[PDB]
């Protein structure tokens, strides 16, 4: 009761420091494996940072949805911060898009002056990338249905909406792995191959992050964590998943509808 | 509150003995100054 | 809250805004592209 | 910004000791190193 | 803040420099007869390439 | 207790103190690096043998001063110390990710030092321009370690920028508008917006050549369709934004110290203040290729970019003229901070005018990557950002510690700093006009004169650093507490006592109903 | 034509200072005139001018690498 | 058929007290700007506190870029140093 | 899958003073001691490899 | 090619360098104009003793305070626009030359006819013949005729450089896979000097450039007689 | 009313749409038996400046022997 302001109070935590050290171990493992072919430090880095990010968010869920310090002004700031992270990732991706556009708008002389460079056979965008767009757009409209069913208050329908959007996202990920197994060349093969393989796999890293966020929000909703209006976890999930929808749409139209 | 507050004591380094504190600043900032010296002597050994 | 009823245009329709901006930029890219290959077809068919 | 009399007042001696203290201490690194640079240079 | 208030004062001068610009494009277009008029047949001086611009 | 409070920190005051500690560490690391540089440049010939290690130490110089020194003081340290105590916030919005950015920055310092430890070394300059940092000229872990150090610095800075934007647009008491906060609030807001929208560009570029190095791709190898022009565009579309991150808290700090010690109750033209600051924050992106004029750009885009830089010169000129107007017409207490501020006004003015001289395109065709550019960014960093942060340190030190410096020692420090930087970097003006290119270890007879003079000035700056740390010790030893502070009726950070307590702003302030 | 000349003329197509595209175009249409006139059976030496201009504009290492790549038969252009 | 838990019986702690404060209409935790803009002599601006000391910030001109910060203590009503509006303290213990 | 939030909250907001990063008891304390024993030992192992890459053979 | 106690710039070899230093003198007139303005106003307000700490009125000077920078910045910029627009006339390329920047040295080729290439390096200090220049002398100079526009095709093979001739007054970035155009004109026969101006490794300081200006007659004499 | 409408769109538009797109790809993948293109050692393809930090350093992370030839050829 000594705290008079309605803002947030933090008991000091070790977990920012341990997450920072885990990132340091991650990058040390990256250089140790990229130069001296050792995997032990890299596996240590993955174990450290994944566990640390787990109990960091486990602490924030404890201190938010059972203790109750998350004032409406606090999730107002949380949606500020999530919007800031979203637009930072917009400009991250847009830097990647503009790198692709600089590579593709002016084809260099060794590529034959044509996009794509000759001699390679990029996959047709006609069937399975339309499948990718269909499955991701269906997942997005399903999670909008999930948000409106949060508004309505129908638990089993929220359950099926989440189950179908995780099913769709995992189907997306396993199939894009399948045509990674079913593509004519590799990331080390040319400027065009390198850019779309890196961009699409990097989007794949974001969509597995988004799918794991959907896993964890499902297991919260099974534990009756989210309520009628204080549902910012699913708001962040919806914003991130609509983000990866529109980013996938941009890289789709660019890579596939442009020069194929 | 439960943590003591005031001038000087809200620093990571203890303040009350000024000769020892001077020893702390000399070793700290001297190691900071002598670090790139140690880099450059390290490649001059290594080259 | 000023109005006694919530207006239908109180909050912007973000799906509509995104669709509008995306359609506009897609049509701009498509238009400049078709201008470029029409120019290239012109020169390659008439030897310029 | 007004201040009360020094809680502890350094003597000409103390000020001298300290000013020189770092001066020398902070530069000594340079001393040992810069001094034998040519030796360091020796691959030996 | 004055450029926000008095931004309307540049529209008419913009139309003037645009009007003079398109008139120059008209002279470039209607030039089938540069130095081909039989009244103005003069051989071109060594420091110029066209009779008029 | 020590580990739980300091090593496991969650409060902006202690996080700012540890920012100041690490910033002093990195600052004199950079000072020693610059002294190796300049003592190598003090004698004709090669003092340090090969100039590969010279490229390593100039790379380390640039990295540890730009990314490790003044951003940790001004943005991190001074921002976290002042901003909650300036808007009335008890804490900031997201203090754990604040502390994680803090505790992740010295790992980037460690990666940079380990890159120095690597046999190859980071022989590339501030820029990591391929294919110099490629698989043929820098086959080693040093350049890769610098890239991951940039990754860590970028991640810490992005999450810090999220912290600043959320703590401004959140932690304010509700009835105060955005357009009446103090000027340092606007500085940290616009810088953090620029951070947020600029650091992804750097991260994309450094990941791009990271995949070029380790993933065996060809984004920058023109034998496989690569393009170094792409890297220069990405890096400097980061760079000039990062320049304006690097400079605008100096604007905020000197504006606050001028309206403090000049007797004013307000800065002149606060609407003009905020309008100029968001003008340069907005169009700071579209000026990115004025560092670019000699790579082979089209003439039309060169004209566009130089015109845009003339445009961005306009409101910064409004800023400096209105700085003159806000120091107009009041009693001037001859604090050392005023000496720093007036030196900043002069030296920022001459550095900006020199920058305009660079910004004209054909003179940049002739004078690219030359010590005239060095004199630019040392007149605007080595005394611009440096005198700004010296003014901030000597002004807010009783809030930071509880004790005061010695005014005579601080004025002597200002004199030493001033004379050292001027008769260092005015010979650098002469060197750039005479025209030797940068990143050179040895120079001919024409350049020997100014090299010797400016090296002697660099050792003057060494003496200045020694006097600075001496007076820090002298302040902490004399420990003179502050009986009273003037202008506390208009300064929020000064009215919680010197120093402010651990738990400030328990009750949020009573804003007028209006 | 069979005009006498000494140096590569300025291309009105490319005022810009980048001539990588210029010599790449000169290389490709040199190979186009060579295949077109081997097709029609005409005087194949009329594009000695384009042969000289690409030799002048882009460097000896690049033209040697591209010539060897064509000779071994793996040229990455539309030739 | 209820499905999702309703936040009035889900939220506990500070969320619970701020929601019951919202539904009774009184805001004691300063989530809202204050009321009773009356800085006369007969009535001052009332300021609630749990301590003996309390900060105030006067926006004492309309659309003023300046904000005037000063402390007050329990007792006589505090005044503004450049406009003269009056502020009074009341203790509320929550 | 019934509701578990309102029974475990009374085991969190009781003011016994021991910190919020240890509310769960011994299991979370065991995980804390485990992650403390590896975030510092791994860092020592990280800089050791950096030292071995620094000093050649 | 610089002289001790140099405070200004190199004297011109090219006419574009001539009006470029005229424009540069104009910009110097501007910088001391503004610097003297701010110095005298600072001196005035430090030498004053009158106080005015009221509410300053604002909306009275911003129009002049924005139009005087408007006019001064545009009358600096229009010479800049003119000089940048006349960097690229329709060239009369009497001579062509390609420069190929190699790892730690340069390569120069004359390839208009009778294909010729050579590599230019750094003359060591102990190998320096007496009277010559340290850090500028090159064992194989590059020759060009006076009073002619000659085209410069700049590129590099492994690391980016910058071919810099401040005496001619130009600096072109040599990029792998990319060649740029520089038109060189000269007014005086004789030696002219430059260097690299990008970071390029552990002999970055040691790739200098020397252009000696000869007539076309002595140019073709050297071209015939070098065989 | 919003939640019902979104439920109806998911069941009657999105799920049938995914069914049709899946059926399109599934029918195509049964008819298409792609004629692996002949190997051409293009100098801009399969670039290896440094070995990968896994396996033999010559196989990509998602290598497929049937469609992804090495710098030397197909593996069969
Ligand atoms: C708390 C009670 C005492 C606990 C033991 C203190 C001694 C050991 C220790 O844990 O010592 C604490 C550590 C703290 O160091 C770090 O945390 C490392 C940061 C990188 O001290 C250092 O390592 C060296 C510091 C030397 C002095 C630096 C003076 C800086 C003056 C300039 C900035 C003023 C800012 C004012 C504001
Ligand atoms: C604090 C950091 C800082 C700041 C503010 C600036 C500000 C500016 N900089 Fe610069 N710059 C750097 C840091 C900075 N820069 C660095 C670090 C590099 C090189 C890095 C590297 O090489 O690796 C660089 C490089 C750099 C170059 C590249 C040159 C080259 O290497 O080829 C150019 C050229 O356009 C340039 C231009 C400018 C301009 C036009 C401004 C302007 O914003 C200045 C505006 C300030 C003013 C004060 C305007 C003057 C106006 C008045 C005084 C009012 C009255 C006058 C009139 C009305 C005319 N900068
Ligand atoms: C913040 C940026 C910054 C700062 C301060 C400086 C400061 C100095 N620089 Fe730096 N310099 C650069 C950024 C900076 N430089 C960059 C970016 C380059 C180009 C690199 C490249 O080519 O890629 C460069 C290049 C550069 C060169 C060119 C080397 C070469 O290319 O051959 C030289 C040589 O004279 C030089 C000298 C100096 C000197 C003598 C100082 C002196 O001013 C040093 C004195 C300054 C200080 C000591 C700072 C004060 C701080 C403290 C005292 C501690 C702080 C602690 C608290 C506040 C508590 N600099
Ligand atoms: C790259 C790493 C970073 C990716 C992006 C992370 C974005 C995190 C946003 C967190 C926002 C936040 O703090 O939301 C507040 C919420 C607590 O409030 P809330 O639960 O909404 O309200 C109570 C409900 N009655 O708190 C939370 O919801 C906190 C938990 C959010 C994240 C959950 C876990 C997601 C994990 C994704 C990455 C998985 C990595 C491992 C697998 C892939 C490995 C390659
Ligand atoms: C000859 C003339 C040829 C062109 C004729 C058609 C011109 C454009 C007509 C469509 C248009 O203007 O759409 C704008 C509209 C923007 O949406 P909005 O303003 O939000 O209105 C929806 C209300 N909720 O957009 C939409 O509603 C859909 C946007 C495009 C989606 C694909
Ligand atoms: C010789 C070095 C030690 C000098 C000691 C000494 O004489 O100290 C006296 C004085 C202390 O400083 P004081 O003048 O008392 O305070 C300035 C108020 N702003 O010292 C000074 O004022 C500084 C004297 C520096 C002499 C060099
Ligand atoms: C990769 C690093 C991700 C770090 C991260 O997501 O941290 C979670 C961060 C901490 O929670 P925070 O809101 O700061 O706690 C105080 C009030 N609850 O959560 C937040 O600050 C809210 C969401 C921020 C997302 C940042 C993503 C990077
Ligand atoms: C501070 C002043 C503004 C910044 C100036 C930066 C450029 C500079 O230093 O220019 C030096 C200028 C030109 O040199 P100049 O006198 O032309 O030398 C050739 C014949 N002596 O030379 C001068 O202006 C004269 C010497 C410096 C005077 C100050
Ligand atoms: Cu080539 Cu430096
Ligand atoms: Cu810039
Ligand atoms: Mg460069
Ligand atoms: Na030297
Ligand atoms: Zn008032």
């Amino acid at each position: 009761t000594h705290q008079t302001h309605a803002y947030h109070m933090v008991n000091p935590s070790p977990w920012p420091l341990t997450g920072a050290f885990s990132a340091l171990l991650l990058t040390s493992g990256l250089v140790m494996w990229f130069h001296y072919n050792s995997i032990t430090l890299l596996t240590l880095g993955l174990l450290t940072n994944i566990l640390t990010m787990y109990q960091w968010w486990r602490d924030v869920i404890r201190e938010g949805t059972y203790q109750g310090h998350h004032t409406p002004i606090v999730q107002k700031g949380l949606r500020y911060g999530m919007i800031l992270f979203i637009v930072s990732e917009v400009f991250f991706f847009a830097g990647f898009f503009w790198a692709f556009y600089h590579s593709s708008l002016v084809p260099t002389h060794d590529l034959g002056g044509c996009w794509p460079p000759t001699g390679i056979s990029p996959l047709n965008p006609l069937e399975v990338p339309l499948l990718n767009t269909s499955v991701l757009l269906a997942s997005g409209v399903s999670i909008t249905w999930a948000h409106h069913s949060l508004m309505e208050g129908k638990r089993n329908h929220m359950n099926q909406a989440l189950l179908i959007t995780i099913m769709l996202g995992l189907y997306f990920t396993i199939l894009q792995a399948s045509e990674y197994f079913e593509t004519s060349f590799s990331i080390s093969d040319g400027i065009y191959g390198s850019t779309f393989f890196m961009a699409t796999g990097f989007h794949g890293l974001h969509v597995i992050i988004g799918s794991t966020f959907l896993i964890v929000c499902l297991l919260r909703q099974l534990k009756f964590h989210f309520t009628s209006k204080h549902h910012f976890g699913f708001e962040a999930a919806a914003w991130y998943w609509h983000f990866v929808d529109v980013v996938w749409l941009f890289l789709y139209v660019s890579i596939y509808w442009w020069g194929s | 509150s439960h943590y003591e507050e005031g001038p000087g004591k809200n620093l990571p380094f203890s303040v009350e003995n000024k000769w020892r504190l001077l020893a702390m600043m000399t070793v700290y900032f001297g190691s900071g100054f002598a670090a790139p010296f140690f880099i450059v002597r390290h490649q001059l050994l290594k080259k | 809250k000023f109005y006694v009823r919530e207006p239908v245009n109180a909050k912007p329709n973000w799906l509509a805004v995104g669709l509008s901006v995306g359609a506009s930029v897609f049509m701009w890219i498509y238009l400049i592209q078709t201008h470029n290959e029409d120019v290239l077809e012109y020169k390659r068919r008439n030897g310029l | 910004v007004h201040s009360k009399p020094a809680r502890e007042q350094l003597g000409v001696l103390d000020i001298t000791i300290g000013l020189t203290s770092c001066f020398v201490c902070c530069l000594l690194p340079a001393g040992w190193v810069l001094s034998h640079l040519e030796s360091y240079k020796k691959r030996e | 803040q004055l450029l926000r208030e008095h931004w309307v004062h540049i529209l008419v001068p913009a139309g003037f420099v645009f009007g003079c610009y398109l008139d120059r494009k008209d002279d470039e277009k209607l030039t089938a007869f540069r130095n081909k008029s039989m009244l103005f047949q003069r051989e071109l001086r060594p420091n110029e390439e066209v009779t008029w611009k | 207790m020590f580990i739980n409070r300091w090593l496991f920190s969650t409060n902006h005051k202690d996080i700012g103190t540890l920012y100041l500690l690490f910033g002093a560490w990195a600052g004199m690391v950079g000072t020693a690096l610059s002294i190796l540089i300049r003592a190598e440049l003090g004698q004709p010939g090669a003092l340090l043998g090969d100039d590969q290690i010279y490229n390593v130490i100039v790379t380390a110089h640039a990295f540890v001063m730009i990314f490790f020194m003044v951003m940790p003081m001004m943005i991190g340290g001074f921002g976290n110390w002042l901003v909650p105590l300036m808007i009335g916030a008890p804490d900031m919005a997201f203090p754990r990710m604040n502390n994680m950015s803090f505790w992740l920055l010295p790992p980037s310092f460690l990666l940079l030092l380990a890159s120095s430890m690597v046999e190859a070394g980071a022989g590339t300059g501030w820029t990591v321009y391929p294919p110099l940092a490629g698989n043929l000229a820098h086959a080693g872990a040093s350049v890769d370690l610098t890239i991951f150090s940039l990754h860590l610095a970028g991640v810490s800075s992005i999450l810090g920028a999220i912290n600043f934007i959320t703590t401004i647009i959140n932690m304010k008491p509700p009835a105060m508008t955005q357009y009446q906060t103090p000027l340092f609030v606007w500085s940290v807001l616009i810088t953090a917006v620029l951070l947020l929208l600029s650091l992804p560009v750097l991260a994309a570029g450094i990941t791009m050549l990271l995949t070029d190095r380790n993933l065996n791709t060809t984004f920058f190898d023109p034998a496989g369709g690569g393009d170094p022009i792409l890297y220069q565009h990405l890096f400097w579309f980061f760079g000039h934004p990062e320049v304006y991150i690097l400079i605008l808290p100096g604007f905020g700090i000197i504006s606050h110290v001028v309206t403090y010690y000049s007797g004013k109750k307000e800065p002149f033209g606060y609407m003009g203040m905020v309008w100029a600051m968001m003008s340069i924050g907005f169009l700071g992106f579209i000026v990115w290729a004025h560092h670019m004029f000699t790579v082979g750009l089209d003439v039309d885009t060169r004209a566009y970019f130089t015109s845009a830089t003339m445009i961005i010169a306009i409101p910064t000129g409004v800023k400096v003229f209105s700085w003159l107007a806000t120091l107009h017409g009041g009693n001037i207490k001859w604090s050392p901070a005023m000496l720093w501020a007036l030196g900043f006004i002069f030296l920022f003015t001459v550095g900006g005018l020199t920058g305009i001289v660079l910004s004209n395109s054909s003179l940049d065709i002739v004078l690219h990557d030359t010590y005239y550019v060095v004199a630019h960014f040392h007149y605007v960093l080595s005394m611009g950002a440096v005198f700004a942060i010296m003014a901030g340190f000597v002004h807010w030190f009783p809030l930071f510690s509880g004790f005061t410096l010695d005014d005579t020692w601080a004025k002597a420090h200002f004199a030493i700093m001033f004379v050292g930087v001027n008769m260092t970097f005015f010979p650098q003006h002469f060197l750039g006009l005479s025209g030797m290119p940068r990143r050179y270890s040895d120079y001919p007879d024409a350049y020997t004169t100014w090299n010797t003079v400016s090296s002697m000035g660099s050792f003057i700056s060494l003496t200045a650093v020694l006097i600075m740390i001496f007076m820090i010790w002298e302040a902490f030893a004399s420990k003179r507490e502050v009986m009273s502070v003037s202008y506390a009726s208009t300064n929020l950070e000064w009215l919680h006592g010197c120093p402010p307590p651990y738990h400030t702003f328990e009750e949020p302030t009573y804003v007028k109903v209006k | 034509k069979i005009k006498n000349y000494k140096t590569a003329p300025f291309d009105s197509r490319f005022p810009n200072q980048n001539q990588t595209k210029n010599c790449w175009q000169n290389y490709l249409d040199f190979h186009r005139c060579e295949k077109a006139m081997t097709a029609k059976g005409g005087d194949v030496s009329v594009c000695e001018w384009y042969r000289r201009v690409y030799k002048s504009l882009c460097p000896v290492s690049w033209v040697s690498a591209w010539d060897d790549r064509i000779a071994e038969g793996t040229f990455p252009g539309k030739i | 058929g209820g499905g999702v838990p309703t936040d009035e019986e889900q939220a506990t702690g500070l969320e619970r007290e701020i929601m019951i404060a919202a539904q009774k209409g009184l805001d004691p935790y300063n989530m809202l700007p204050p009321k009773a803009a009356s800085g006369t002599k007969e009535d001052p601006n009332l300021v609630p506190s749990i301590s003996n000391k309390r900060i105030v910030g006067c926006i004492c001109e309309e659309d003023n870029c300046t904000v005037i910060w000063f402390w007050l203590h329990k007792g006589e009503s505090q005044r503004c140093p450049n406009c003269g509006t009056h502020y009074k303290l009341v203790p509320h213990q929550m | 899958f019934e509701n578990k939030v309102p029974e475990k909250q009374k085991l969190f907001q009781e003011d016994n003073g021991m910190p919020v990063h240890l509310k769960g008891g011994a299991s979370d304390a065991l995980l804390y001691r485990a992650t403390m024993a590896l975030t510092l030992g791994g860092t020592a192992y990280a800089i050791y490899l950096l030292a071995m890459a620094a000093f050649p053979k | 090619m610089a002289y001790p106690f140099q405070l200004g710039l190199q004297d011109a070899t090219s006419p574009i360098m001539e009006e470029l230093m005229n424009f540069h003198d104009h910009t110097l007139m501007i910088v001391f104009l503004i610097s003297s303005l701010v110095l005298y106003i600072i001196s005035l307000m430090l030498t004053t003793k009158l106080t005015h700490t009221s509410t300053m009125d604002a909306q009275e000077v911003e129009t002049i305070w924005t139009i005087l920078p408007a006019v001064i910045l545009i009358m600096i910029a229009l010479p800049s626009l003119r000089i940048l627009y006349m960097m690229d006339e329709i060239n009369n390329p009497v001579l062509t030359v390609k420069t190929m920047g190699h790892q730690w040295y340069w390569s120069y080729e004359y390839t208009d006819y009778e294909d010729l290439c050579f590599d230019s390096y750094m003359i060591p200090t102990n190998d320096l013949k007496p009277g010559e220049l340290r850090l500028l002398e090159v064992d194989n100079r590059v020759v060009l005729p006076m009073e002619l526009p000659i085209r410069m095709l700049i590129s590099s093979e492994d690391v980016l450089h910058s071919w810099a001739v401040p005496s001619l007054g130009l600096k072109t970035d040599a990029i792998p896979g990319r060649l740029n155009q520089a038109t060189v004109t000269s007014n005086r026969p004789g030696l002219f000097y430059g260097q690299c101006s990008e970071i390029c490794g552990s002999n970055h300081s040691f790739m200098p450039i020397v252009l000696e200006m000869v007539p076309l007659k002595y140019f073709e004499n050297w071209s015939a007689s070098m065989i | 009313g919003s939640a019902r409408m979104w439920k109806a769109l998911t069941y009657f538009v999105a799920l049938p749409g995914v069914g049709v797109s899946m059926l399109n790809v599934f029918l195509k993948s049964r008819h298409e038996e792609h004629e692996r293109p002949p190997f051409v050692a293009y100098p801009h393809l399969r670039i290896r400046t440094k070995p990968f930090p896994w396996g033999d350093g010559n196989h990509t992370l998602f290598h497929n022997p049937h469609v992804n030839p090495l710098p030397t050829g197909y593996e069969d």
